[PDB]
């Protein structure tokens, strides 16, 4: 694992994109079909901050290695969480950010993985995503990503939980929809946050 | 006015020892606000210092405390219509303040009554009041002790999140401000800008802007003794937090131009943190990096500062950690590094004694060292040797391996050559 990893992050670090994912792609392929504990124990072997960063890259890499990533990665959720810095870039991944088509089904598969590799952690971060819907000092700020951070995230949230999920987040949903309201209200895409609205509403009816 | 005045504090001081209900009072409150909107406008203006600073403060104190009051017990129509005038009196007073002193005090026990208030206090009227709350804690002590409760105290909902690393955006935009001009002034503004982070210290929250404007702004006109002071202060700031050493890491090995800001990020760490020994491995992972990079060339005139930077970030590092093994390879990298005037110096300093000592013993990091020049690589591995031989102990082993190198060395047709010149010297 450490001239793997060493490798890994270096191949990262090096370049992006299409090297990354072919790579990727094939060995995907032929290590999930044929490997558990093995599996596991490359890809838990992935390292450094650089490398953590780039294995943040690199996981999204192979979040646009689609669908095949979706299975397989479920699989290399499987292969490894191992709580710690993957917690850390996850929640980093959270926070930013540029572009999600892919993470959109991105979002959901690997969220799907991680979550069910370790139930909970959707729920922390389904907890912290309320606070992200939140504006004014953001409403103020930000482009337009967020919002489409945001969609994302309602979406898979939505998607699970346990129910009684519902009933206490509520509790911050509701919270939230009533300050969020205001803010999004003054939404110019006043819509954008009705849509918003029209999802917790269903949520916690 | 004097006479006026001392019948206020009189009504003030009767009032105070008549307020120990407060249940339906939402028409006094409003009352009162509208009048000490008015009474704050009037209040910006002479009266014996602190005349007017005991009224003042009896207005304000006895003010937010009502104003509050009503945000907790009562109806939200009359707690936005408060908090409208209310913001609008504060943006007066962050502005009044300085001359006062003691009321001056008074405005920060107006801004204490914010705190206690919470959203209301929190909003249009806070925002303008963040700004000067800032100001007061960097000026000084009272603020500090209060501060420092509410840097404990679930942190004020951590300065109201998303508004208080908005409030943090605006000091990234007045950091951005700064490098502008301020002297002392702007010291006391870094000091308030990591008040806040005392405060609230929600580091993601904060975030990206700031950092950008910061990493910039390393490089103030002004830099005297507050500016390395408020070095210090932003690298504490960063402190231990989310992103940590991390974030940290990233900006600064962008712009490889501000190792000083490496040190007070890992000295942050070193006097704030967590994973300790993996906080260990960062700290060699940027240390290592630093010294590879850097002193795998040479420089001139910022550079060899530079380096110097780099010996101070080695330093924290080093200290901090007990590291050893990562923080020897890195010493040993580090060690040999050394070279002329400051090298010295930083390499004691950041050798943090007793490991600079073992390492003067150790000689199985000695031979590493031997074969680490012998693959060499230019001037690293000479000066490598150089130091070796000043750290002067026994060779015995060494010597043996010191003729294997001078054999090595005599070879030498390249630039190996003046190596070997070099070691040469060191034998002798």
């Amino acid at each position: 694992v450490s001239f793997v990893s060493q490798v890994l992050g270096k191949a990262c670090v090096h370049g992006r994109q299409q090297e990354i994912l072919g790579v990727l792609v094939p060995r995907l392929a032929a290590l999930t079909q044929g490997s558990y504990l093995h599996q596991r124990v490359c890809w838990r072997l992935v390292e450094q901050v650089p490398d953590r960063a780039m294995e943040a890259v690199l996981t999204g890499l192979v979040e646009a290695a689609l669908g095949p990533e979706v299975l397989s990665r479920l699989l290399g959720n499987l292969v490894v969480k191992n709580k710690k810095a993957q917690f850390v870039m996850t929640q980093k991944l959270l926070f930013l950010q540029s572009r999600l088509t892919t993470p959109m089904l991105q979002s959901l598969l690997g969220h799907l993985a991680m979550d069910s590799q370790r139930r909970p952690l959707l729920l922390q971060v389904l907890k912290e995503l309320l606070e992200t819907w939140g504006s004014s000092s953001a409403i103020r700020h930000t482009p337009l990503p967020q919002q489409r951070h945001v969609s994302k995230a309602v979406l898979i949230c939505l998607a699970q939980l346990g129910e009684p999920e519902l009933r206490d987040s509520r509790d911050e949903l509701l919270a939230s929809m009533m300050a969020g309201v205001k803010c999004r209200l003054d939404s110019s895409l006043p819509p954008v946050r009705r849509l918003g609205m029209i999802v917790a509403e269903v949520v916690s009816a | 006015x004097x006479x006026x005045x001392x019948x206020x504090x009189x009504x003030x001081x009767x009032x105070x020892x008549x307020x120990x209900x407060x249940x339906x009072x939402x028409x006094x409150x409003x009352x009162x606000x509208x009048x000490x909107x008015x009474x704050x406008x009037x209040x910006x203006x002479x009266x014996x210092x602190x005349x007017x600073x005991x009224x003042x403060x009896x207005x304000x104190x006895x003010x937010x405390x009502x104003x509050x009051x009503x945000x907790x017990x009562x109806x939200x129509x009359x707690x936005x219509x408060x908090x409208x005038x209310x913001x609008x009196x504060x943006x007066x007073x962050x502005x009044x303040x300085x001359x006062x002193x003691x009321x001056x005090x008074x405005x920060x026990x107006x801004x204490x009554x914010g705190x206690g208030x919470x959203x209301x206090x929190x909003x249009x009227x806070x925002x303008x009041x963040x700004x000067x709350x800032x100001x007061x804690x960097x000026x000084x002590x009272g603020x500090x002790x209060x501060x420092x409760x509410x840097x404990x105290x679930x942190x004020x909902x951590x300065x109201x999140x998303x508004x208080x690393x908005x409030x943090x955006x605006x000091x990234x935009x007045x950091x951005x401000x700064x490098x502008x001009x301020x002297x002392x002034x702007x010291x006391x503004x870094x000091x308030x800008x990591x008040x806040x982070x005392x405060x609230x210290x929600x580091x993601x929250x904060x975030x990206x802007x700031x950092x950008x404007x910061x990493x910039x702004x390393x490089x103030x006109x002004x830099x005297x003794x507050x500016x390395x002071x408020x070095x210090x202060x932003x690298x504490x700031x960063x402190x231990x937090x989310x992103x940590x050493x991390x974030x940290x890491x990233x900006x600064x090995x962008x712009x490889x131009x501000x190792x000083x800001x490496x040190x007070x990020x890992x000295x942050x760490x070193x006097x704030x943190x967590x994973x300790x020994x993996x906080g260990x491995x960062x700290x060699x992972x940027x240390x290592x990096x630093x010294x590879x990079x850097x002193x795998x060339x040479x420089x001139x005139x910022x550079x060899x500062x530079x380096x110097x930077x780099x010996x101070x970030x080695x330093x924290x590092x080093x200290x901090x950690x007990x590291x050893x093994x990562x923080x020897x390879x890195x010493x040993x990298x580090x060690x040999x590094x050394x070279x002329x005037x400051x090298x010295x110096g930083x390499x004691x300093x950041x050798x943090x004694x007793x490991x600079x000592x073992x390492x003067x013993x150790x000689x199985x990091x000695x031979x590493x060292x031997x074969x680490x020049x012998x693959x060499x690589x230019x001037x690293x591995x000479x000066x490598x040797x150089x130091x070796x031989x000043x750290x002067x102990x026994x060779x015995x082993x060494x010597x043996x391996x010191x003729x294997x190198x001078x054999x090595x060395x005599x070879x030498x047709x390249x630039x190996x050559x003046x190596x070997x010149x070099x070691x040469x010297x060191x034998x002798x």
